RNA sequence: CGCCUCCUAAAAGGUAACGGAGGCGCCCAAAGGUCCCCUCAGGCGGGACGGAAAUCCGCCGGAGAGCGCAAGGGUAGAAGG
RNA sequence: GGCGACACACGUGCUACAAUGCCCACUACAAAGCGAUGCCACCCGGCAACGGGGAGCUAAUCGCAAAAAGGUGGGCCCAGUUCGGAUUGGGGUCUGCAACCCGACCCCAUGAAGCCGGAAUCGCUAGUAAUCGCGGAUCAGCCAUGCCGCGGUGAAUACG
């Protein structure tokens, strides 16, 4: 995955409506179109609606889900079995 | 198995399994019919229906032409039978002297 | 049930029997034999009592092991299956992980051919 | 072997290098 | 006891590989085991083996703060 | 008698720590063993091999006395089942042996059990007994691989003058039957 | 179309109809004699494979089980094992 | 976001099912090409990918570089295995604004199918087939097991 030596990724446009969150006491809904983003350990508690390239799913996030990116919660193919 | 390619058209199943219906004219012979394809196609003038199919003994190569794509598929599958048995028959035709 | 739970085939070299534990390969089976100092060569059938409780002593305690190494990997699961993230979901369907093909292929996970 | 990178053999093959093959 | 279908008990020291030693009864005198009540996890406290983790994961990853604000 | 560790752990540790537990004012209302018996349900005998000869020699020293074969009392079909067929042993350990037999469980079987994680709190009968069920017999140290033609289990009866799970529980505990929860 | 069991049959016996329902034409060398011992089905709880039901442990359970076969009578203070 | 979907079907290939083989170690013999935010010797950290140093070269000078099969020695002993390397868990490296969909690589663990393949069917007549490795175009990286080349070793058989 990404290399240790470097960051730990997110879309600095996200981060800042994370942070500007916790301190006014959270919590709205938020747009996104960050798939690629690190779901970051001061997003927890949001649900955060990640675009799939259709729609902008609603994603509540937890404790257990941290390391992943937002695009992970969020599938992008319909899929319900063939016949 | 049974392949059908529907070429800058499109078919449904209920056309499709009509192929394999008409095709299944040629098990009267009962030889392998292996891997059969069907092609279906839409020139100017009319349906085209292409079909290569390999048997025991050769292969049967074949294309009808008409202004109604079933009536295609048929004239398809007369020429198709034509030649098969043609293959299945032609070996006896000379069992004397 | 030799070492550990599991009884590693005698008539074989050491280093080769403990690869018939469950989280022990080529690579672990050489670290156990040099940290508890005894020749890969011998065969388990020539082992000292004292040789083997060394043996069985370490590599019990080194590394997670036979159910508890699979409970892990089942925990591991379980959980990628819960949160509900896409290689969650494609084990929720029995389908690959890892971002192969499926149009064709694909066959360990899905096990052999299922007929229209 | 030559599918298998965890040998010489393999890795001369995927072209790479590492424990099982050194530079 | 009826005679001639029942195996002899008599005493027999079980040998466990923690270096124990058990003075019972058995149909035969010296055994070695790989483990016992002196020595297994389960019984030895909670003895946390090989995994003394406290998870480690996943709030615990930790690499790392330097992420703005 | 046999002096016995087990026997005489009851006698020392387990008898007093009781009557403090529950505060008993008679000495035969404290809890007592009564009889281990040990069942293989079996019947992997039924036609096939039935020369379980082998499984009766194996229980025969684990329990330091030989089984007595139990037959079926109705004709099954499902299992394949006709009346009067070999399908279990049954031993019967009492006093001096059944010390023995548990002294080994407890001490050296138990512990070989793969992944043990502690026996079962519930397996309690409401009436205080326990009941729990082995998988393997290479878990007791009298029998090797070496001698083992395949792999048979068993279901252990452990029976107490308890009149309540509660007690039970108590005494087998004690005694240092190890449970999970 | 002979034989057995129940009902009809009117509380002794018997009692008809092309009245209502079922069985027999065997079997068992033990499924016979005797001595000794044993007690069921079923319900709840507990117990590896093991399930509604295999075998094991506990409690309750007078007989509803069993008794070669139909039915009836009998029957564990045994005719049952 | 998709072109990467996955009840299925077909074509092309890769890797195998092993002892004329597999692993480890030591040791040989090519040719054609490529190379200035380019190839990178040599030293250092790290099991390693790689990271840091850092010399040379507009290149018959310097580098990619090790050719591999082969040779010597040592293990495996016919087992779904020291065959095979799919699948999955975990830990990392690099490119890149970015590897969820969807990159390659490395290491621990996992260790599938497969015991030579029905009907059918392809190639090849000599430095060919078979087997073995190396380069290049494209290109940040790369899904190349594809393609275009290059040598190494090196057969069988043709009545007709
Ligand atoms: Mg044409
Ligand atoms: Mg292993
Ligand atoms: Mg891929
Ligand atoms: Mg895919
Ligand atoms: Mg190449
Ligand atoms: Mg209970
Ligand atoms: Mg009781
Ligand atoms: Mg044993
Ligand atoms: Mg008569
Ligand atoms: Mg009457
Ligand atoms: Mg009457
Ligand atoms: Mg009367
Ligand atoms: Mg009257
Ligand atoms: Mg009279
Ligand atoms: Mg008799
Ligand atoms: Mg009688
Ligand atoms: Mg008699
Ligand atoms: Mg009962
Ligand atoms: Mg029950
Ligand atoms: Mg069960
Ligand atoms: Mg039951
Ligand atoms: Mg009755
Ligand atoms: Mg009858
Ligand atoms: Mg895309
Ligand atoms: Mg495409
Ligand atoms: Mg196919
Ligand atoms: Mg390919
Ligand atoms: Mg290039
Ligand atoms: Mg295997
Ligand atoms: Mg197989
Ligand atoms: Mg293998
Ligand atoms: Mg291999
Ligand atoms: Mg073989
Ligand atoms: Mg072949
Ligand atoms: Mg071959
Ligand atoms: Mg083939
Ligand atoms: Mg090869
Ligand atoms: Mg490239
Ligand atoms: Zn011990």
């Amino acid at each position: 995955p990404r290399s240790l030596k470097k960051g730990v990724f997110v879309d600095d446009h996200l981060l800042e409506k994370v942070l500007e969150l916790n301190a006014k006491g959270e919590k709205r809904l938020i747009k996104t179109w960050s798939r690629r983003s690190t779901i970051v350990p001061e997003m927890v508690g949001h649900t955060i609606a990640v675009y799939n390239g259709k729609q902008h799913v609603p994603v509540y996030i937890t404790e257990n889900m941290v390391g992943h990116k937002l695009g992970e919660f969020a599938p992008t193919r319909t899929y319900r079995g063939h016949g | 198995t049974m392949n059908i390619t529907s070429k800058q058209m499109e078919i449904t199943p209920a056309i499709r399994q009509h192929v394999a219906d008409r095709l299944a004219k040629l098990e009267k012979w009962q030889t392998h019919l292996i891997n059969p394809h069907i092609i279906l196609s839409k020139e100017p003038q009319g349906f085209v229906a292409d079909a290569t199919i390999n048997t025991p003994n050769g292969v049967l190569v074949a294309s009808g032409k008409h202004e109604d794509m079933y009536t295609a598929i048929n004239e398809l599958i007369n020429k198709l039978e034509r030649q098969l048995n043609k293959l299945q028959h032609k070996g006896e035709a000379r069992r004397a002297a | 049930a030799r070492i550990a739970g599991v009884e590693i085939p005698r008539n074989k070299r050491v280093d080769v029997a403990l690869t018939y534990i469950y989280g022990i390969g080529k690579a672990r089976a050489k670290e156990a034999l040099e940290k508890t100092g005894i020749n890969p060569a011998t065969r388990v059938k020539d082992l000292t009592e004292a040789e083997v409780v060394r043996l069985r002593e370490y590599v019990e305690n080194t590394w997670k092991l036979e159910g508890e190494l699979r409970a892990e990997v089942a925990a591991n699961i379980k959980r990628l299956m819960d949160i509900g993230c896409y290689r969650g979901l494609r084990h929720r369907r029995g389908l690959p992980v890892r971002g192969q093909r499926t149009r064709t292929n694909a066959r360990t996970r899905k096990g052999p051919r299922k007929t229209v | 072997g030559k599918g298998d990178r965890r040998t010489r053999r393999g890795k001369i093959w995927r072209g790479t290098y590492g424990k099982y093959r050194p530079r | 006891m009826k005679e001639g279908i029942h195996p002899k008990l008599v005493p027999a020291r079980i040998i466990c590989g923690c270096g124990n030693v058990i003075e019972t009864y058995s149909t035969k005198p010296e055994i070695y085991v790989e483990v016992c009540s002196k020595c297994h996890p389960f019984y030895t406290g909670q003895q946390r083996f090989v995994d003394t983790e406290g998870r480690v994961e996943r709030f615990q990853r930790r690499y790392g703060d330097s992420y703005r604000k | 008698p046999l002096d016995v560790a087990l026997k005489r752990k009851y006698y020392e540790e387990v008898r007093p720590e009781l009557i403090r537990r529950f505060g008993y004012q008679n000495v035969w209302e404290v809890p007592r063993l009564e009889k281990v018996v040990i069942n293989q349900g079996l019947g992997e005998a039924k036609e096939d091999a039935r020369i379980l000869e082998k499984a009766a020699q194996e229980l025969a020293l684990i329990t330091g006395q030989k089984p007595a074969v139990t037959r079926a009392k109705k004709s099954i079909s499902n299992f394949k089942l006709r009346k009067g067929m070999p399908i279990g042993l049954r031993v019967t350990l009492r006093r001096d042996r059944m010390w023995i037999f548990l002294e080994k469980l407890l001490n050296v079987a138990l512990p070989r059990i793969r992944d043990f994680r502690g026996l079962n709190p519930n397996s309690f009968d409401g009436r205080g007994n326990y009941n729990l069920g082995l998988r393997e017999q290479l878990i007791f140290p009298e029998i090797t691989y070496d001698m083992v033609d395949a792999l048979r289990g068993m279901d252990i009866a452990v029976v107490t003058t308890a009149e309540t799970d509660e007690e039970a529980r108590a005494l087998l505990e004690l005694l240092g039957f190890p449970f999970r929860k």
